Parts: structure tokens; sequence; C-alpha cells
């Protein structure tokens, strides 16, 4: 929200905690939605 | 032989780190088209979600 | 039409961190997120919280949950809002319900 | 003439955060703000820590309370100093006065 | 021919705070660093954690100490991996393992 950019594929962030544990941490963030318009165009066969 | 900076290791460190993550979300977003085109039906679940 | 009455999303009534824990569930039946907990008498196995076992508050639910979930993740810190909580029915005193977690960091506000 | 000591406000010991709750307070007379504090036993009201029940003590109140209190302010985490906290005399053996909050996320440092 | 695999040690379990505090201890023997530990029942002092009574584990050990050592120096928040903690025989059964550290901010992964 702050950059407003919740629309993304993905999502970089760095930060740290401060206190006497001097601790830096990475965090990647996105929302994987794959999907397919035509689902019955595939025909899975299970070769036996 | 030759060693180097602990801080210039903390850079290593964080680059693995990120193509780690990057890896990391690449693997899913395999499995989530194997899932999508292997049965055309799926289940999202995990822990904390 | 009708009325459209629409809320935010911040139970927090503090801005005092929320932290959460993982442990294995042992539920009968399905319980969704915000329900509190206690552990068993013999097995001391996570179940929902009676509303009448004094004390015996141990986590507030995070994420819905059910009998087949193995294992829940509880928030364990920070204080939250009395509105928004899924007391038990047997939890029918408001007086003894606000400090059903004594002695411990989840709190009411 | 007389000189006057002018000294700094320092209850904290450390960095670690310090975090405030309210719940309704049963005291039996006046209470001084930051002091020690438990539950009853039949409905497990609130009132000052006597001093003697082990494993009691759950908090330390904020503000200055009495009678007409209704509810209680207090604090839920992080460490104080050994000195600044006023107990009552009924606490009079030292080893288990440093222990008297086992199980709290409030500590004396 | 000789395999030293450079791992790394990360005791904590996850980005959540982890909190430390100080107060005297009566050991038995020598208390490997980052140990359970429970209060005495007799006079609530600090002593090893069993592993037989649930519930009772209250702190985790921060430095090297020995039935020598006065004082302890102990962690008191956060959350803490499976893996790197050390536990007595005694506690056996692992999912009461898991509930040892409930209604406490030392939390398990």
């Amino acid at each position: 929200q702050r950059e407003g950019i919740n629309a993304s594929a993905r999502y970089p962030k760095n930060w740290v905690t401060t206190g006497d544990p001097a601790r830096e941490f990475t965090m990647i963030q996105s929302a994987p939605l794959m999907l397919l318009a035509d689902p019955d165009e595939f025909v899975s066969v299970q070769l036996a | 032989q030759n060693l180097a900076d602990p801080a210039y290791r903390r850079r290593r460190i964080i680059m693995q780190n990120m193509r780690d993550e990057e890896l990391a979300i690449a693997q899913v977003e395999e499995m989530q088209a194997v899932s999508a085109v292997l049965k055309g039906k799926y289940t999202m679940t995990g822990e904390a979600f | 039409t009708s009325k459209e009455t629409f809320t935010h999303y911040q139970p927090q009534g503090n801005s005092d961190p929320a932290h959460t824990a993982t442990a294995p569930g042992g539920l009968s039946a399905k319980a969704p997120a915000m329900t509190p907990l206690m552990l068993d008498t013999s097995s001391r196995k996570l179940v929902a919280w009676d509303g009448t076992t004094d004390g015996a508050a141990v986590g507030i639910l995070a994420v819905a949950a059910d009998q087949t979930s193995t294992t829940l993740t509880f928030y364990k810190s920070g204080t939250f809002r009395y509105e928004d909580v899924l007391w038990p029915e047997a939890a029918s005193d408001e007086t003894k319900k606000r400090t059903a977690f004594a002695g411990t960091a989840i709190s009411i506000v």
C-alpha cells in the first residue's frame, strides 16, 4: 500500500530489526494464480 | 590461501539467498502449472494457509 | 435496496506485535480462526477452549482448522479486540471471560 | 543553603519493549502504580498480589488505583529494575522474591 | 578423504524477537547452554527441567553454566527450531514435548 504496488508479479524487500540483536532480513512476496482458460483442452491419459 | 571480508562474505550470503528465494518461488510456479495441466483439479493447501 | 455497512480489517487494538506458534492439533470438530484452546487432561493434546475450565486458555487460533488438521497455527502474543473474539458458549460470564488468558501474553483490549 | 538531588527516570533495565494491558480490578485498598497483582480464587478477580501466594504474581500495575478504580492498566512485557518496583512486605523471602514472576514475560533485571 | 561439511548455526526459529533475562540459579550439575529449566517447588529456586512434569519448562539457557553458577542468563521470548535444542531422555513422548512452553512467548518450530 505504501508504494501502491499491490499489483505485481513479485515483491522484493529488505529490512532489519533493532535492539541488541543486530539482524537484517530479506523478504519476497507474490501471489501465484496460474490458470487455464480452456480446462478441457487437454486430456490427461494415465498410461499403464 | 586467500581469505576475504566476512562483510563481503555477508554480501555473498545475501546474493545466494536471493537466488534461493527466486528458485523456490519458481519451483512452486511450475508446481501450480503441473497440477493445472495434469489434472484440471488442484489444492493450494499448506500450513499457515 | 439495502444497507451496505462494511468495516476495515484491523482486529488489533494496540500497535503491540502479534506472534504465532504451530502445534499439533487434536480437535474433534471444525474450529474457525480466533478460537481459544485447551490442553487435554491426560494427553494434553490441543482442543478448543471450553469456557468453563479456569486458566486453561493457552492460545487463540490463527487460521481455520478442523479435526482433520493434524497441526494448527495460533496467535500467542499481543492485545486484540473483544468484539472480534469467538467466545465459546460455555464462556457465559464476561467477568470471568476477560481474564481467560491470565498469565499469558494474549490479552483482551 | 541546602542541595537537592535531581536524578533521571530509568525504570527499565534493558532495551526490551514494555507492553500494557487493561482488565477490571478488585482491589481491597488504595494500590499505587507499578505494584504486583494476582487474581482471586473464587471468581479469580483482580487483586494485589499478597507476597505469600507462590506463582500468583502475574501483572505489574501501570496507574495508581483504588476501590473506585473498576479497571486496571498493567505492564505485560519487558524487564524492570529490582530496586524500582514497590512490593508488599508479606513477600519476606528474597530468593522467592526474584522468582515470583515464574511463567510471565514481565521480568526483574 | 575427510569431509568437514561447513554448515551454519541458526538456533532462532523465526524472525520474532528473543528476549533475555537473569536470575539466581540452583543447579546440581553442569547445564549446557540453551537448556530447559524449571523453578523449584520447595524454595522456588532455578532448577533443571526434568522432562517428566508437563508444562513446567519455563526457560532456556543462554551461556554455558554449571551448578557453581549462582545466577543464570536465560532467554524468555522468540521461536526456536525443533532440532538445535537439547532435551533430557525423561521427556520421551514427543507430542508431549511440543507443549512444554505453552503459555510462554518461547515457542517451538
